[PDB]
RNA sequence: UGGUAAUCUUGUGAAACUCCGUCGUGCUGGGGAUAGAGCAUUGUAAUUAUUGCUCUUCAACGAGGAAUUCCUAGUAAGCGCAA
RNA sequence: AAUAGUGGUGCUAGCAUUUGCUGGUUAUCCACUUCUUAGAGGGACUAUCGGUUUCAAGCCGAUGGAAGUUUGAGGCAAUAACA
């Protein structure tokens, strides 16, 4: 194509919630990085984004990153239907959310951990798995 | 006085070359409109066995076979033609049927 | 010369020279070229040849095997494993995207290429695939020229796999070097430098 | 069904015939069913 | 370079703990006159071009 | 000095079309087409982010050109592909059908392709006068 | 009429039906121009019967070819079969015989199975 | 980030004898896109002298 | 709706392969092995997931020591997905 | 040979058009079997030449030929301790 030549400004650490990137990749490929996020959920979310897709960590504008967690803490906001999601219809609360990366243990633990002790509303019998053969 | 159709699906090659022979002889003794037998692909049929009655041995199988034969006429006559010819023309293990589809 | 038309719009640049005798479609068959005597018999089998892909029946007895044209046994040779057996087609893609990248490196002949590059690799001497009966040893032997050939093409065709195992640079790539390292004398390339040794330790043993 | 020659497994639920296979062998022939290749 | 230009004349028969190789009667082009048996490895018939180094240290037979 | 369809190109022929389709811009687009792949066995939506809703409705046009009718379970059992399982071996692709049920009632918006009374969507004389007449515009694309 | 012949070639379960007429000279691969054929590395390999013996005896002739089974490889193999023993019907029902022999031996001498299909049915396994 | 893709490739192009991808994955830096643009590039430069070329790779040299 | 059978499903538009692209050699987009959230069907009944589609998670695994092989020229191997 | 197929005559749409190349379908009708299917037969015997051998049984080349590895592959064939 052509020889463009920006000036650096790449940033090899990223700050997205304890997340550095080496962004010298494509940004789909940027953030399925992060955990809960892969590239089956995140090819939509730089679709909307609406930038291109071909760039760096050193072109990106400055509310950009701001802006893809938005929609992503805002899902349903902004047209994203129920089966584009990982947490859905809670035995807690009925509601659907998504989760980031250093959250997926929660809602992890605390979910497994009544079907561990507690012979919680379905596990009785799932009991010994995650306890005695793998826990 | 009607066109008709008669086919015969049998399973003794020897035996139906005699039937398909007196069916296009008696009518052309009484030389009707016919076409000649259409002879259709046979049919075979086939099952895999193994061999034993137990379990216990080397193993390959068996494969048996049967195979069927079918051929038709189309035809047309006055019935007082037909209805007596397809009446001397019987013989074991052979089928016949007639059929006048006329749509 | 005299391009003649049809009720089929026929291109005229497979008429040029192609309704003339050259006959393959950017080379031809003038260029014979005898280095070795034991060469003068069979490989150059002195028929045409435009894709380099037919139904050889040679198979069925083993001197009919010499008369199959080179350019075709060295596609054959390119199914390697079990990946590639019987993509043929895969195979004379990369043969007709290497003359090219022969012809282009200050050459005149994409085809001398090989075939002075197989003078070299015919193996003069051998040993022998014996032991000696417990004492494992090797002794007086020399080779056929048919099957001179035969192991002459192969061990050249070998090396480009590994040469093209998991680096960026292409098999096209591989071949374009390799074979212009097996046209000279110069040892460098793993085409020529396991050939040799098997020879050095054949002028030892005997 | 359990037809006779210690089996109710096997059975050739093909072409409608319901035979259990122990017992096919020793009346394949009269079906008409032989072997040729 | 030491050539030696040969040209088989005669097939013999093979001979090893396989048979893998086989000896022939084998006759030199530059001098016409040199009957010498050779151990020659491979699919062999005649009037073959047969390079060759060591022109008279040769086993004239084999166990 | 007149041809028919069937001496162009085939993956060309369709390029240079839906280019002109590309500038025409009267389609039916739903919303959902970011998110919605082909099928079930491809694993991304395509890189192509716009112009893939003009290839496959050309295609599916150049398809008809030939056959008699065509109803959806055809190219159904059509889009080149092979469903992988993990690690069991694999299987044929089988395609989506809701995102074939529109695009076939898309052109009949525009006069192309229609019911047969044999049963199938089929070319009448409105894509025989124009789809040829605008095939007869590649024609130009030839130089 | 017209001058007209029907030839047919086969390879590995793959037909290749062929009509012969008399015109400006159109040959028809099942609706199409010879020169698409979507296996682009072999679509010399139909030009061989055409580049055996000049391109000048083709304007009083039509060739309409259509196929049926096989893959994407044989029906290649198969279209030239039927052709290349196509011309002959001509010359050995129309044309005479010294001009009938004389590519008779071209294209022999080049290739055998250009006339003669081959003879390499499959085979059967654990049986 | 800005004379690396400016002075090896803008003033050194014609001192190879082709040009391929292999030469520009010479640096580390220069990856697949970017030794793929690079004679997407220079094909609008005029100095490739192509020869053949399909989606698998080309065979390009210089004027 | 069509099909008691060259008529209908069915040309069983199979896959490898085939062009045009994107990708760039790092165990990365190779490889998805344990998993949690969900929607469906089949029967009297699927928890100890009978199977199937969603999104997540991507963990052993860089060509294999000593040893040792149902498969013969349209053969050996890949590629099927019919009963 | 409307339970396969082409070849026309048509109704009929494109048609660059201008002779033309693709379509059109029940029944527009007639004429056809090459391809297709199934009965009846034919065809290969190692044929014909050249070597080789006790000149014997045969084995190697050769050109012809759809076919020259028992022409390719199978089915079928009873002496015996697995109580």
């Amino acid at each position: 194509s052509l020889v463009v030549q920006e000036q650096g400004s790449f940033q090899h650490i990223l700050r997205l919630l304890n997340t550095n990137v080496d962004g010298n990749i494509k940004i789909v490929y940027a953030l399925t990085t992060i955990k809960g996020v892969g590239r089956r959920y995140s090819n939509l979310v730089c679709k909307k984004a609406d930038v291109d897709l071909h760039k760096r960590a050193g072109e990106l504008t400055q509310e950009e990153l701001e802006r893809i967690v938005q929609i992503m803490q805002n899902p349903t906001h902004y047209k994203i239907p129920a089966w584009f999601l990982n947490r859905q219809n809670d035995i807690t609360d009925g509601k659907d959310y998504h989760t980031l990366a250093n959250n997926v243990e929660s809602k992890l633990r605390d979910d497994l951990e009544r079907l561990k002790k507690i012979r919680a509303h379905r596990g009785i019998r799932h009991f010994w798995g995650l306890r005695v053969r793998g826990q | 006085i009607i066109k008709i159709r008669i086919t015969l699906t049998s399973t003794k090659v020897k035996q139906l070359e005699n039937v398909s022979s007196n069916i296009v002889k008696n009518a052309e003794q009484h030389n009707l409109v016919k076409k000649g037998p259409v002879r259709l692909p046979t049919k075979v049929l086939k099952i895999s066995t193994r061999k034993t009655p137990n379990g216990e041995g080397s193993k390959t199988w068996e494969t048996y076979e049967m195979r069927i034969h079918k051929r038709y006429i189309d035809l047309e006559a006055p019935v007082q033609i037909v209805k007596r010819i397809t009446q001397i023309t019987i013989e074991p293990g052979v089928d016949v049927e007639v059929v006048v589809a006329s749509n | 010369f005299t391009p003649v038309v049809l009720a089929t719009p026929i291109p005229e640049e497979v008429q040029q020279a192609q309704t003339e005798i050259k006959l393959f479609n950017k080379w031809s068959f003038e260029e014979v070229e005898v280095k070795d005597a034991s060469l003068v018999d069979y490989v150059q089998v002195r028929q045409p040849i435009f894709v380099a892909h037919t139904a050889g029946r040679y198979a069925n007895k083993r001197f009919r095997k010499a008369q199959c044209p080179i350019i075709e046994r060295l596609t054959n040779s390119l199914m390697m494993n079990g990946r590639n057996n019987g993509k043929k087609l895969k195979a004379v893609r990369i043969i007709k995207h290497t003359l090219d990248i022969i012809n282009v490196l200050t050459d005149q002949n994409p085809i001398q290429v090989v075939v002075d590059a197989i003078t070299n690799t015919g193996p003069r001497e051998d040993t022998t695939r014996v032991g000696g009966g417990g004492a494992a040893r090797r002794q007086a032997v020399d080779v056929s020229p048919l099957r001179r050939v035969n192991q002459a093409i192969a061990l050249l065709t070998i090396g480009a796999r590994e040469a093209a195992f998991r680096n960026i640079k292409t098999i096209a790539e591989t071949l374009a070097e390799e074979l212009i390292n097996a046209a000279k004398g110069s040892s460098t390339s793993y085409a020529i430098k396991k050939k040799d040794e098997l020879e050095r330790v054949a002028k030892s043993n005997r | 069904q359990c037809r006779v020659c210690s089996s109710h497994t096997g059975l050739i639920r093909k072409y409608g015939l319901n035979i259990c296979r122990q017992c096919f062998r020793e009346k394949a022939n009269d079906i008409g069913f032989n072997k040729f290749r | 370079t030491p050539v030696t230009l040969a040209k088989v004349i005669k097939v013999l028969g093979r001979t090893g703990s396989r048979g893998g190789v086989t000896q022939v009667r084998v006759e030199f082009l530059e001098d016409t006159s040199r009957t010498i048996v050779r151990n020659v490895k491979g699919p062999v018939r005649e009037n073959d071009i047969l390079v060759l180094m060591e022109s008279e240290r040769e086993a004239r037979r084999l166990r | 000095p007149g041809v028919s369809v069937r001496d162009v190109a085939a993956q060309d022929f369709i390029n240079a079309y839906a280019s002109f389709l590309q500038r025409q811009g009267k389609l039916e687009v739903p919303g959902y087409v970011d998110i919605v792949k082909t099928s079930s066995g491809n694993e991304m939506p395509p890189q192509d982010a716009e112009g893939w809703f003009y290839k496959r409705a050309a295609s599916v046009a150049r398809h008809i050109y030939m056959r008699k009718q065509v109803g959806v379970g055809k190219l159904n059992k059509l889009y080149g592909g092979a469903k992988s399982r993990g690690v069991r071996p694999y299987k044929h692709i089988d395609a989506s059908g809701s995102i074939n049920r529109k695009v076939l009632q898309a052109l009949e918006k525009i006069g192309i392709v229609e019911i047969s009374p044999k049963g199938g969507r089929r070319i009448s004389e409105n894509g025989q006068r124009d789809l040829d007449r605008i095939a007869a515009q590649t024609l130009e694309e030839d130089e | 009429a017209v001058p007209s012949v029907q030839t047919f070639g086969k390879k590995k379960s793959a037909t290749a039906v062929a009509h012969v007429k008399a015109g400006k000279g159109l040959i028809k691969v099942n609706g199409s121009p010879i020169t698409l054929v979507e296996p682009e590395i072999l679509r010399f390999k139909v030009y061989e019967p055409l580049l055996l013996v000049g391109l000048d005896k083709f304007s009083n002739i039509d060739i309409r070819v259509r196929v049926t089974g096989g893959g994407h490889v044989s029906q290649v193999y198969a279209i030239r079969q039927a052709i290349a023993k196509g011309l002959v019907a001509y010359h050995q029902k129309y044309v005479d015989e010294q001009s009938k022999n004389e590519l008779k031996k071209a294209f022999t001498s080049y290739d055998r199975t250009l006339l003669i299909a081959d003879s390499r049915r499959p085979e059967p396994k654990k049986f | 980030l800005d004379q690396e893709k400016y002075d090896r490739i803008l003033k050194e192009v014609p001192t190879y004898r082709y040009v391929s991808v292999s030469v520009l994955v010479d640096r580390l830096k220069i990856g697949g896109s970017l030794a793929r643009i690079a004679l997407r590039h220079l094909e609008k430069e005029g100095i490739i002298k192509p020869i053949s070329k399909h989606s698998k790779q080309a065979i390009y040299t210089r004027a």
